[PDB]
């Protein structure tokens, strides 16, 4: 299909996998996300990494 | 050559000179839990011989008008030697059993008796006869425990169910003229990898004459059946203090 | 739009019909399968497992339903007696609706293929005997005597350390498949009748009970295939299941 | 590391299940072969030994002269789909105007399939059974009379708001999944995937869900297990004043993609609960027919 | 098409031809099963497998 | 036109239907997405962060609702004495409701995986002391006593430099998931108990406070999924909102 | 609003409008409105000839 | 204090045995949490009435008049997405009517 | 969905029309054909008689 | 109930006249000396 690229996510990290029958790409279905995830950037943004077995602090 | 066996497991051996071969139920060999079909993450306790060993629970009176019995697995160990102690202090348990049902008499006694094993199988009340009432069982009734129970109504296996397709179960018979005993291996069954020892039975044993033990005056009258069981493949998770129920 | 026209059908809903539906729960994955010993595949497995055939589906008591499961020999009086007869119909009102056979049976309009119904002898071990049976295939009236039965299809029982025997009633029909046979013109579809007599006589010395019974086990060869789904005569339910 | 020797030969640990059996395509009846008369010692087919617990392996060649037969008739039908996926009723919602029960133009139906005999008889055959399956929403008036009326179904699983009224904040569905439908329209047909938290339902659980003493007024929970309660399927009229007509909602199940272990007795007495497999004890009757004597038809 | 495995037989012993339209596989029709059998496991679950000539206890 | 037939589902209106729909504004483009920090992709990633567990969920008054957020301890008579206890529960009324993991929770009907509660002391540098915190699984009736909880899983805690210890609750279910639990049958999924007990006793010198507070923190271990998307249990609307 | 249900041979006829058969777990049935077009099915041989 | 989360696991604190996990992650991604439709806009069109009696009205754009809807989108501070939107209409009793 | 437009002939039957229509037995097998006599295939074999 | 806790062998009567017990050794020491009441019990093999 060589339709418009009109979609929220034109241009993302994550590819989907989508059904569409109109000329604008925003129409589609939701498909598939992709399955990356990310828990650093909000459970472990420090700069300086800490191992498990060490102490935290020293 | 089929006639004659010895079981032995752990300190323990049975012997039997008029057997009827082993079912293996289901066709299928206890096993322990696989890594992809486990789910919880403690490392199991696998106590080997102190509890995969045979325990011989309990002795049945076989009479004329005897109208049959059943016990639950594993609530019939679940307070004897060191398999019950690991029960009770562990939330998860599985395993499977070989069950070995010993019942000898003369060859001038007669009598069969239908040695089967029921999975789930949950017991039904007579509903206040009229079948208007919602009555329940009663805990000694669904876990007897050691002492077994017996059945009020055995045509229908007290659960509404026709004890003549209970053959369709792993079973043997013990037919006085030709062996003295049953022995069935059954491997672990359950929808999940592990569970309570303690609120859940994973199977009966049922014992129930088909037809009725006979002999002439003079015969010995005293017909025991007795229950001797061993529970193989044993693993426990799930630590904490011990739990009766 | 892309030019359609609906034919009829349209808008039924016909409970056996095989469509796709839209799911509920988008993205759903459900709980791993793990091993489950016994997984049964075809009805078919089950009918070959033999289940107890009431051969002796006369007494109706509570107190008395166990005898249903056994029926009895003793010793007679050598004159080739009849001990028991019954039809070979699996799927029609009689002994056979004790047997999960049976009752699979209920649930489809035809079948087809030989039977098989073990008898085992659960007297005392000194006791012996010789019985004759006979399966008589459709159009034989039910045998008069001994002599009669033993024209047909036949197996001459000797007790002994084999505690039991094997009746094979064999695919003898004119159709490739049966419905469940009844009386009126249905009986087209009989598979016949069955009879147990004394070939000698029961035999025990002193000492040894004097009557003794026999369990008969029914199941289906492996040649049995059933065909064109039913509902089961009954409906286990009087007013609504609470 | 490990030295004594009965450790390093030990089996503990086997995930291995050994299988003394396994499965052969059976597309057709098996077929007969040519057999002859034979007169042997030794060799005996007809006896068996049942108490085993096996079934005879005697077959029809053995046992009489024979033809050759080529069977080509199916074993397709008798598979668990051909079998199960079949759509039976399974429940029904009343929603009347003047009434005791559901009058203010609500009702949650809890999901339990045991109401009704046909279906119940057929899946209790197993006692574990896992399967998506097709859910079908008949609606009508008390007549059959197809009325222009808007209903809403939603599917309430275990922890959602359960809606109270007609006009419940609930029906907002921003999560459950609610199917918007009129009687007009064909009947609302939907999938629904093997939602347990088991790896299979169980029709028989013979236990309790929870540890402690098991008095009398807790016997109600015996064979009570959580793992098969999939919640409960609420219905409305759509609107904030009452509807104008009575309505009755009929539900039909269509299992698929079935699998099931361990056979079991069926079903020889009438049913009474839903909850289990009590019984009327002052009326067992016997599995079938009964004659007068074991000598006569 | 490339949908989810979420049917209650992925990863069976017999193998299915179905239909479907969606990008959940459960939604899928129930097509075709496998006609493999295996009677033994009910009606001849013995350890020590008897032939049918012989006399089964000897 | 092509022959077709509608089937069943014809015109419903589902809810979860993904579909395709006709979009309103032809050759319309969006606004482009620059770059903005902090996207998420998953609610997992949520599920790992920890919140603080209301384990003193007791004052309910406005202004003392701060003190839920921490705990105390104190000076003891070393007879390993109870500090507090929590069920496990994470999808449960009680403590749990606080973080955002239970909250997140309640948008989904069944769970899986490890749970972890991190504590930290924020008493004064010079106070010392060791606390056993246990994890009893289900089916073990509240600890009577430090030697009943002892039994358990458990972490012994050590005051010191590092201000925090972290007790994991791991998954230890019959189940692959458990569905929300609750007073009734549903407790058959519940997670067990968490106790916190003197192991000695909380030590300071002359000159610091004798009574101090620990605070909790909770999150799931990276093991943790859930599935069957449902509405969360609270609906947090009176009236019409205007 | 109607039901057509197929009884094969052997399956219990219904005797009433609120019979217990109509339930058709097993036998197929097709339920359909009057409004509709008429209903369809294909129906293969049967005989066990 | 750093403002991290603790990175202790299960095979540290006590002793594991092997699991191999696969259960999905698949339904905690934004779209299987969000695409769902929800209600967010009442319109009346009464007969009788105070507010719209004239046979039409106006609706601002605004989902933030019901709470489920609104509690999930507040989750996040910031979001970009295409909308399906769906219109059910009937009579305050649910009646169709040939409108 | 797909968009589409229904043209005249929708929801009439015409007795002659060769369509397709939902099977009411799935996987349903018929009984085989054995070898009989006297096939006909075409009337026009009749009408040489 | 209580004996069969131990070590143990059920014995069927047949055409095999015969059982054998084995008591196999279990001591704490790598020999006994002969017991008998009082501290020597210290050696005893146990019961049958
Ligand atoms: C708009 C949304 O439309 N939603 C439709 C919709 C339909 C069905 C549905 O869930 C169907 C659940 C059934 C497939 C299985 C029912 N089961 C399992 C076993 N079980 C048992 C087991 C043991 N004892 C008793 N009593 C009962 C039982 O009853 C959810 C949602
Ligand atoms: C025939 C033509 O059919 N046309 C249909 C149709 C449907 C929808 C439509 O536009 C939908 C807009 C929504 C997708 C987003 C609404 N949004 C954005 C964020 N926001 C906020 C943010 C902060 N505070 C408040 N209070 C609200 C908010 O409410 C236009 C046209
Ligand atoms: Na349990
Ligand atoms: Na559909
Ligand atoms: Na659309
Ligand atoms: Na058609």
């Amino acid at each position: 299909s060589h339709e418009n690229s009109n979609s929220a996510t034109e241009g993302s990290t994550i590819n989907y996998t989508t059904i569409n029958y109109y000329k604008d790409s925003y129409a589609a279905t939701a498909g598939k996300q992709s399955l990356k995830q990310d828990p650093d950037k909000f459970a472990n943004p420090v700069k300086d990494i800490f191992t498990e077995m060490a102490a935290p602090l020293k | 050559s089929d006639r004659v066996a010895q079981l032995t497991i752990g300190n323990s051996t049975i012997t039997t000179q008029e057997a009827a071969n082993i079912i293996v139920g289901y066709g299928e060999w206890p096993s322990y839990c696989s890594d992809s079909d486990a789910t919880a993450v403690d490392k199991p306790t696998r106590p080997d011989v102190s509890v995969n060993r045979f325990y011989t629970l309990d002795t049945k009176l076989w009479e004329k008008s005897s109208k049959g019995w059943y016990w639950k697995f594993p609530d019939v160990l679940t307070e004897t030697g060191v398999f019950g102690q690991n029960a009770q202090f562990h939330y998860l348990y599985r395993s499977g059993f070989c069950i070995h049902v010993q019942c000898n008499a003369s060859k001038f006694h007669q009598g069969a008796l239908l040695v089967a094993v029921l999975p789930e199988y949950v017991i039904g009340t007579v509903a206040g006869g009229t079948g208007t009432e919602d009555t329940h069982p009663p805990y000694k009734q669904t876990q007897p425990g050691a002492d077994g129970f017996e059945l009020q109504h055995p045509y229908v296996l007290d659960a509404g169910i026709p004890i003549s397709q209970l053959t369709v179960c792993p079973h043997q018979w013990i037919n006085l003229r030709t062996n003295n005993c049953a022995t069935i291996i059954v491997p672990y069954i359950n929808a999940l990898p592990f569970d309570s020892a303690l609120n859940h039975c994973n199977f009966g044993l049922l014992v129930v004459p088909i037809s009725p033990l006979d002999y002439d005056q003079g015969a010995t009258p005293v017909i025991p059946i007795t229950i001797t069981l061993a529970p193989m493949c044993s693993e426990f998770a799930g630590l904490r203090q011990a739990v009766t129920q | 739009g892309f030019p359609t026209e609906l034919k009829p059908g349209t808008n039924q809903f016909l409970t056996t019909d095989d469509g796709v539906s839209a799911p509920i729960l988008p993205n759903f994955h459900p709980t791993p399968c793990i091993h489950i010993p016994g997984e049964v595949r075809n009805l078919l497995e089950l009918c070959q497992v033999e289940t107890i055939l009431e051969v002796n589906n006369v007494p109706t008591n509570a107190t008395s339903l166990m005898e249903r499961l056994r029926f009895p020999v003793s010793a007679q009086a050598g004159k080739g007696e009849l001990c028991a007869v019954f039809r070979a119909d699996p799927g029609r009102n009689g002994p056979w609706q004790s047997t999960l056979l049976g009752q699979l049976c209920g649930y489809y309009t035809q079948w087809s293929g030989s039977l098989e119904v073990t008898f085992m002898f659960t007297g005392s071990f000194m006791a012996t005997g010789k019985m004759l049976i006979a399966y008589t295939p459709p159009g034989g009236p039910l045998p008069k005597d001994r002599a009669t039965a033993m024209l047909g299809t036949h197996v001459i029982w000797d007790f002994g350390l084999q505690s039991s025997v094997t009746l094979v009633i064999p695919w003898i029909s004119n159709t490739h498949y049966r419905a469940h046979a009844r009386d009126g013109v249905f009986d087209y579809y009989t598979t016949g009748l069955v009879s147990i007599w004394y070939q000698t006589n029961y035999v025990v010395p002193i000492g040894a009970p004097n009557t003794a019974y026999i369990i008969a086990l029914a199941a289906a060869q492996k040649n049995f295939t059933m065909k064109l789904c039913k509902d089961a005569s009954d409906i286990l339910q009087t007013g609504t299941i609470q | 590391g490990d030295r004594v020797a009965d450790v390093i030969e030990s089996s503990i640990g086997d995930s291995v299940s050994r299988a003394l059996t396994h499965a052969l395509p059976a597309p057709t009846g098996q077929n007969t072969q040519v057999s002859s008369h034979r007169l042997d010692t030794g060799k005996v087919p007809a006896l068996q030994a049942a108490e085993i617990g096996a079934s005879s392996n005697a077959s029809d060649e053995s046992m009489i002269e024979t033809r050759c037969v080529l069977n080509s008739h199916s074993t397709a039908e008798t598979t668990l789909d051909s079998f199960f996926s079949r759509a039976g009723l399974v429940g029904e919602i009343d929603l009347p105007l003047e009434g005791t029960t559901n009058p203010n133009g609500y009702a949650n139906w809890d999901i339990d399939i045991t109401g009704y005999a046909q279906m119940r008889r057929k899946v209790e055959l197993f006692t574990y059974m896992r399967f998506d399956a097709e859910f079908t929403f008949v609606a009508c008036t008390p007549t059959g009379e197809v009325v222009p009326q808007l209903l809403q179904y939603m599917f309430v699983p275990p922890g959602a708001p359960k809606p109270d009224s007609r006009e419940s904040l609930a029906w907002q569905t921003a999560t459950n999944p609610s199917v918007f439908v009129k009687l007009s329209d064909p009947p609302a047909q939907v999938s629904v995937p093997f939602m347990s938290p088991a790896s299979a339902y169980q029709w028989f659980y013979d236990g309790y869900p929870t540890f402690g003493e098991h008095k009398q007024e807790k016997d109600l929970e015996y064979g009570a297990c959580p793992n098969n309660m999939m919640g409960t399927f609420s219905v409305r009229t759509v609107g904030t004043s009452k509807s104008k007509y009575p309505l009755v909602v009929r539900i039909y199940m269509r299992m698929k993609h079935v699998r099931a272990w361990i056979p079991r007795p069926m079903r020889n007495q009438n049913y009474l609960f839903k909850a289990n497999p009590n019984y009327a004890g002052n009326s067992i009757k016997p599995t079938g027919a009964s004659r007068t004597a074991i000598t006569t038809l």
